[PDB]
């Protein structure tokens, strides 16, 4: 889920 | 979007340049490779910011997003390492603080390989005096063709950041012959930059099997994704 | 050697299609592995007569020859490969009696992928309408480009065949920016070629250390 | 031997 909280976050 | 505008926005997605901080001394198995995965690491997080920034990359699917990404990562940092590394025949920039010579490789097995690799690619890209508009638009096109509606919308990305680099070639004024042999030239290199870029993921993931490296999350997810 | 010279050369060198006769019964692992092993087995002796074809090949040092073809052989194959089966979609003609189906990769062990990733790639060059010509420029550029003075000499040989290239997307009368488009988008599919070839050893390999069907002489040094 | 038969001896 890491790639994913940083490719829904700034 | 004109070509030379599209390649502005690669521009601007370009990452910060990093460091692992680390005090100059000799390298040591321990020490390099520790560093090497800790820089991965740190670009990564860096990588995926870049990739945001590329115009309708986040129109995308997150599960195309996140494909994409999972796929091309090491390919796209050992991309960037070659640019980094133009300039300095015989020696591979990690970093700053991370250079790294084709005998300090050696104290690792596997490694001089690769690093033989990536020292005769850089070569290659230096001969042709690749340019950095020509880069930024390879290291795009390496995320966006790496996909072995949301579909329509990556081609349709794909050959806009295409068009950009086919744009930075003709304007170096060059012959219409020498452009489309320059443009081949280039993009055949980049099967290179994909074949030194396997043999760094099973080099990795061997390490990683083997404990002898620390994996931080990110790096690990993105590792163990692609060899899934 | 003008460019149309070098392709005339290479539309003459183009392999004679190997002909194997599909099993009796319904394929199972071990009948299909066979088929494909014996067929890679036939047409990587054709596809070394082919390589003595190209230009200025036979005039490298012979550890480059070796180098080369042990480098690229099964993506040479499955370029051909994809090429035999761009006028029969949902197809893979392996070989004119051993047509494979999507489905017919269920029998083997993680092969179905691999043949999704060869239709998908296919289909691409089915949508950009890859002509022959074309097709027979790509396939050489595979091998002098798997580079993975003797090493001076292949990047004149490469040049030769790229121009090649050029000279047949120009014989097409599109417009120069299209020209230059086209010649990127046939290019940037060798990706897509390599990564289905080195599912397909990775594949080979694991096949042989199972014991699945017997791999040693031709395929067997390739392999390694 | 096989591939270097077939490059050098064929
Ligand atoms: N080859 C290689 C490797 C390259 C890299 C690596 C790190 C940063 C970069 O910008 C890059 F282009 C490659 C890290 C590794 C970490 C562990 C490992 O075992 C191998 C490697
Ligand atoms: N994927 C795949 C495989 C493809 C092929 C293969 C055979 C002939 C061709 O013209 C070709 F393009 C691929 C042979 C195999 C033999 C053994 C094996 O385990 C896998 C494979």
């Amino acid at each position: 889920h890491k790639l994913v909280q940083l490719l829904t976050t700034t | 979007l004109s070509p030379e505008q599209l390649v502005l926005t690669l521009l601007e997605a370009e990452p910060p340049h990093v460091l692992i901080s680390r005090p100059s001394a000799p390298f040591t198995e321990a020490s390099m490779m520790m560093s090497l995965t800790k820089l991965a690491d740190k670009e990564l997080v860096h990588m995926i910011s870049w990739a945001k920034k590329i115009p309708g990359f986040v129109e995308l699917s997150l599960f195309d997003q996140v494909r994409l990404l999972e796929s091309c990562w090491m390919e796209v940092l050992m991309m960037g390492l070659m640019w980094r590394s133009i300039d300095h025949p015989g020696k591979l920039i990690f970093a700053p603080d991370l250079v790294l010579d084709r005998d300090e490789g050696k104290c690792v097995e596997g490694i001089l390989e690769i690093f033989d690799m990536l020292l005769a690619t850089t070569s290659r890209f230096r001969e042709l005096k690749l340019q950095h508009k020509e880069y930024l638009c390879v290291k795009a096109m390496i995320l966006l063709n790496s996909s072995m509606d949301s579909s329509r919308k990556l081609a349709h990305l794909l050959n806009a950041v295409t068009d950009a680099l086919v744009w930075v070639i003709a304007k170096s004024g060059i012959s219409s012959q020498q452009q489309s042999m320059r443009l081949a030239n280039l993009l055949m290199l980049l099967s290179h930059v994909r074949h030194a870029s396997n043999k760094g993921m099973e080099h990795l993931l061997n390490m990683k099997c083997k404990n002898v490296v620390p994996v931080y999350d990110l790096l690990l997810e993105m590792l163990n994704a692609h060899v899934l």
